[PDB]
């Protein structure tokens, strides 16, 4: 017999202090604010990009993978296999969704440490990744040349538009397709007489009732109201869903508790696309709420972006 | 925190002669350093930053180079607008340290200094006080420290110094000292006397005075 | 189960500990169980609740393991029980919230009455405690009122409601001229 | 143009409080980050403390800590910096520097921050002396009779005891240009400043023409035409 817990593992801990370290040395900010002190810092922009990850247990040690098709998550596995190594991870810090990470062969998989328990959090995986498209348009300066007879050659620059906002796309069609389809998981989770409603977020510090994650060393910030709206009877059929976003500079750090500055974006384009591998979820029920579940965006935890990927593995004493 | 410190303190530099300052740090600070003049009772004004990169108004001889702990300021011709003093910023973190300060002077032959004495006068002596005046005119270079020897007993309290910058009229320099002990300390002593060291003129020639004619 | 007066339109801050000095996630909800406040890692979450944005906390202190509730400008409805489920061991509190008022001007002639109406949840019984600069003391319950006014009682005065070996001092102002 | 302005000079009696100002002529103040750093009388240049442009916040050195408080007037886009428990040794001058003001809607800069001080304001210096305001004590200087110098020697007009700066002694509105040294002033003992205005002109000078040392002192009014006399 050989127990798996996902929810107290330790490689989960041990990564999340590892990725912690590689920002704090490939990513300094101008200014941060942490326990009352305060330190400022020039602050050279540079181009952070989510590189893959292999997690290798130390000499003497193994790590163990359960493939089995609709993994509880946690509970005895039966064909479970020894490796070295985890397959490439990447380390995608981002809330509401978890983005380039592995789906399931199979359906979707809702899974979760308690269902009951309205305050732990639903991590969904989906089978099919739908397409993310963000950009900071390259619309701001104005340049522009008088080109003719004797005319000499400057160059006129000015801004017009707002450096700091962009934008992201998403399949219309595929998105509602992906919702109507963790509707049918939920409904035989928690019931079939029961009604599905998805719902915003409810409040708190920005990078939580907005999806943000970092694109190109800027950080995004993305109203993803029209994501989680919808009430199963309710650009209808083939067309674009698209969301507003911004770049900010003061963002609330999720390393430790406290703030940061970074520097203003940088001129040119900034583009990222991304695959929507699963969506971090949570529940509500007070007392039962006559006949009807609502759920809303989750996130903030890190170790939740990291368990989702590391689910499937256990690390052991080869002795 | 980081030590800033330049070289060197004084500087007696000539006129159009290319000249280099230096500024070394406590740690590595990439290339985040900033040269500033300063002429007398004025304002400080920034002309290079980013280590090496000149500002928009700023003169083509000044030459801005080097990175990670050693930094130098290179000036190619020299004017008589450029006596000024320069100070390194390091605006990598903070606490933003700032340099020791290289006064740019004018060099010339080493002029003589000149020892002379004022008598005060008893509207000075009889309302608090003693006063006594051994001002030098004229003389260089500026290191040249002054001694004071009353009642032959060697002093070592009450003298102040007070000098003026150079001129543009042959870049020499002036001080004065005074004592500050009245009429009591006055009448008990008889003697007098002021030798300054200096290698212009080694040999400790004084002029003092005596009580009355 | 912990108890906390708090006066109608004002700030109130519950307090909940873990053992150790580290910052672990934590949540509140009330007597229907409904999530008002918690923490997705370093980042404060938020609520259906009724409270949805008077709700707050202290983000410096969850470092030393300190996780507060500071509620502010609260009414009377939502005095109810909180639960601070944090790390399994949860832990429950009372809130209560009074307030008090006359139903005429506090400027009034020698020897006429004045009617101090208070407010109480749905819940507990209050034990009115008045008290002049003189210090006569008055008992009652749902309300209070003082029959000879005199001159000598200008000034202010401060009427205390008990309730479970907690009270929350009052302050009215009391104007007698003629 | 897009200067910062700095308040008047402040004489302050040790154990006081003051409180400078410094204005944003031009630019958009919440893109300013104001810096303040003090400069001890023949010393260098050292930090104080600033603002955080989109925080509000105010951070100062360590030396600094619980004397200093650095705020910011919105309404009159004005910085302020008191400083509280006032000794002799804080006899200072006080600039307000500030990075350009870059429109926040603007590309950022390779330097990611700029931490370098671009604008700086005119000066203030502040003075802690115990004494108020007194006329300079103007006292006579005569030539001496055993002059051993080479030839020339030297008359002069000690002024001492006055207060506060400054105190221009010129002569005859430009008697001579050689030989004048109008030296700086200094703190003496007590609370009070003391300089000594000479000058070298021919040894021929006992009769024929004498030199007045006219010195003013706009603060008090207090005006002396002391006529050089010789012995
Ligand atoms: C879903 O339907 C309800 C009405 O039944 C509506 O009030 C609500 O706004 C809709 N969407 C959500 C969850 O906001
Ligand atoms: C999946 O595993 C969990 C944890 O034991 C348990 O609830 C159950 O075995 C599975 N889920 C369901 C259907 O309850
Ligand atoms: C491992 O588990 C699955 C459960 O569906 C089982 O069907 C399969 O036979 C097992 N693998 C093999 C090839 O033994
Ligand atoms: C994104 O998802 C697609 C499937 O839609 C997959 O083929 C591709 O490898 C993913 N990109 C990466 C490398 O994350
Ligand atoms: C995703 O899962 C569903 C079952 O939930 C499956 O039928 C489908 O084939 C999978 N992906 C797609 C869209 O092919
Ligand atoms: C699951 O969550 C509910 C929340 O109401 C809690 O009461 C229950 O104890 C939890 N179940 C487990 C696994 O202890
Ligand atoms: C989104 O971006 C990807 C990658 O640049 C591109 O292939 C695709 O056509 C774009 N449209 C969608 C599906 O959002
Ligand atoms: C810039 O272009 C984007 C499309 O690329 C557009 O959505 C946006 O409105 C434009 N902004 C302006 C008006 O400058
Ligand atoms: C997103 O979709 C809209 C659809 O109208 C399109 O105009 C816009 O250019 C797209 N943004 C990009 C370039 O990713
Ligand atoms: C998404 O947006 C693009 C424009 O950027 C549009 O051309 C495309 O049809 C949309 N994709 C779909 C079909 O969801
Ligand atoms: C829905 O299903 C439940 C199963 O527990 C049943 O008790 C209830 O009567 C059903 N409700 C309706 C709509 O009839
Ligand atoms: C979610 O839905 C309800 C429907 O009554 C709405 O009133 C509420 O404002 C929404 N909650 C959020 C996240 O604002
Ligand atoms: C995004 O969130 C804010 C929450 O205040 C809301 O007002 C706004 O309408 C939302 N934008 C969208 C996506 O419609
Ligand atoms: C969304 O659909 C509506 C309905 O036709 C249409 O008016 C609009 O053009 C669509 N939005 C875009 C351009 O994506
Ligand atoms: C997600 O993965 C793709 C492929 O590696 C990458 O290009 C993109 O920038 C990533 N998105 C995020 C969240 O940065
Ligand atoms: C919700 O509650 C109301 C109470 O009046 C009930 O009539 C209604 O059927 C419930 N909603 C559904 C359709 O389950």
């Amino acid at each position: 017999t050989e127990n798996f817990n996902m929810w107290k593992n330790n490689m989960v801990e041990q990564m999340h202090e590892d990725i912690i370290s590689l920002w704090d040395q490939s990513l300094k900010p101008c200014v941060k604010l942490t326990g009352g002190s305060v330190i400022t810092q020039a602050c050279p922009k540079v181009s952070f990009e989510p590189i893959p990850i292999h997690y290798c247990a130390p000499a003497g040690f193994a790590i163990l993978k359960c493939n089995d098709k609709k993994f509880n998550g946690t509970g005895p596995c039966t064909n479970v296999s020894t490796v070295q190594c985890t397959h490439g991870i990447r380390p995608v810090v981002s809330t509401q969704l978890l983005l380039n990470g592995s789906l399931a062969e199979e359906e979707i998989v809702i899974r979760s440490e308690n269902f009951t328990n309205n305050a732990k959090t639903i991590i969904v995986q989906l089978n099919e990744s739908v397409v993310i498209n963000c950009t900071r348009p390259n619309n701001n300066t104005r340049k522009s040349i008088n080109i003719g007879p004797g005319r000499a050659l400057y160059t006129t620059g000015e801004i017009i538009g707002d450096i700091r906002q962009a934008h992201c796309n998403l399949s219309k069609t595929q998105w509602e397709n992906t919702l109507e389809q963790i509707a049918i998981k939920l409904k035989e989770q928690f019931g079939n007489n029961k009604t599905i409603i998805f719902n915003p977020s409810s409040g708190g510090d920005p990078e939580i009732v907005t999806h943000s994650f970092n694109c190109g060393g800027e950080f995004f910030y993305c109203n993803s109201t029209q994501l989680f709206t919808w009430n199963d009877t309710r650009n209808n059929t083939g067309r674009n869903i698209t969301l507003p976003c911004r770049i900010k500079q003061i963002i609330n750090m999720w390393q430790e508790v406290g703030k940061a500055m970074y520097a203003p974006p940088i001129r040119g384009q900034i583009r990222c696309s991304s695959n929507i591998t699963g969506l971090l979820l949570t529940r509500d029920g007070g007392k039962d709420t006559n006949g009807t579940e609502i759920f809303r965006p989750g996130g903030g935890d890190m170790r939740d972006n990291w368990r989702s990927e590391l689910y499937k593995y256990k690390v052991v004493k080869i002795e | 925190d980081i030590q800033m410190t330049q070289s060197p303190s004084t500087l007696s530099a000539s006129v159009g002669d290319r000249v280099t300052i230096t500024c070394r740090a406590s740690q590595s600070i990439s290339n985040w350093l900033a040269w500033y003049q300063q002429k007398p009772g004025r304002a400080p004004k920034l002309l290079m930053y980013k280590a090496s990169s000149l500002k928009s108004g700023v003169p083509s001889r000044f030459s801005g180079s080097g990175s990670g702990t050693e930094f130098t300021l290179t000036i190619s011709s020299l004017q008589s607008d450029d006596f000024a003093t320069y100070y390194c910023q390091q605006h990598d973190s903070s606490p933003y340290t700032f340099g020791q300060g290289t006064k740019l002077e004018i060099k010339r032959t080493v002029a003589a200094p000149s020892v002379f004495i004022f008598p005060p006068s008893d509207e000075q002596l009889k309302s608090g006080t003693a006063s006594v005046v051994c001002l030098l005119n004229n003389f260089y270079p500026r290191e040249a420290k002054v001694q004071w020897k009353v009642d032959n007993a060697l002093q070592s309290g009450n003298s102040q110094e007070s000098v003026t910058e150079q001129d543009s009229k042959d870049s020499t320099y002036s001080l004065s000292s005074t004592l500050t002990l009245s009429k009591a300390d006055y009448e008990k002593h008889k003697l007098y006397a002021c030798e300054v060291t200096h290698q212009g003129l080694s040999s400790p020639v004084t002029k003092s005075f005596n009580r009355g004619e | 189960k912990k108890v906390v007066l708090g006066k109608k339109g004002d700030t109130v801050e519950l307090t909940c500990t873990a053992s150790q000095k580290k910052s672990i996630q934590f949540h509140w909800k009330n007597s229907n169980q409904i999530k008002i406040l918690g923490n997705q890692g370093s980042f404060l979450t938020k609520g259906p609740s009724k409270l949805n944005d008077r709700a707050d906390s202290r983000r410096s202190l969850w470092d030393q393991g300190n996780f507060p509730l500071i509620i502010k400008n609260l009414k009377i409805e939502d005095s109810d029980t909180y639960i601070c489920e944090v790390e399994d061991q949860k832990e429950e509190v009372q809130l209560l919230v009074f307030g008090l008022t006359a139903n005429s001007d506090t400027h009034l002639l020698q020897g006429q009455s004045l009617t101090l109406t208070l407010e109480s949840p749905p819940g507990s019984s209050p034990s009115v405690q008045c008290r002049s600069p003189r210090g006569k003391n008055i008992q009652g319950g749902k309300t209070l009122s003082v029959s000879q006014l005199e001159l000598q009682d200008s000034g202010t005065w401060t009427c205390t409601v008990l309730q479970n070996q907690k009270k929350v001092e009052f302050k009215i102002d009391i104007v007698v001229l003629a | 143009e897009v200067q910062l302005v700095q308040s008047g000079a402040e004489v302050k009696k040790p154990g006081s409080s003051v409180k400078v100002s410094c204005k944003a002529s031009g630019g958009t103040f919440s893109n300013y980050a104001i810096n303040w750093v003090r400069q001890a009388p023949g010393q260098g240049l050292e930090w104080m403390g600033g603002i955080i442009p989109i925080f509000n916040i105010a951070h100062y050195a360590q030396r600094f800590q619980g004397r200093v408080s650095i705020t910011a007037d919105e309404s009159t886009s004005t910085a302020y910096m008191e400083l509280s428990s006032l000794r002799s040794e804080d006899t200072a001058v006080f600039y307000c520097a500030s990075p350009y003001p870059n429109d926040y809607n603007d590309y950022a800069p390779e330097e990611g921050m700029s931490w370098y001080f671009d604008l700086w304001g005119r000066g203030t210096l502040v003075t802690v002396s115990p004494a108020s305001t007194k006329g300079p004590s103007v006292f006579p200087l005569a030539p001496s009779s055993k002059s051993t110098s080479g030839g020339t020697a030297a008359l002069g007009c000690l002024v001492k005891d006055y207060f506060p700066e400054p105190v221009t002694v010129s002569w005859n509105s430009g008697a001579l240009t050689s030989g004048v040294h109008t030296f700086p002033a200094v703190l003496q003992s007590s609370g009070l400043y003391s300089l000594s205005s000479v000058v070298t002109v021919p040894s021929s000078s006992l009769g024929t023409q004498t030199y007045i040392c006219n010195v003013n002192h706009k603060p008090s009014n207090t005006k002396v035409d002391k006529k050089v006399e010789p012995k």
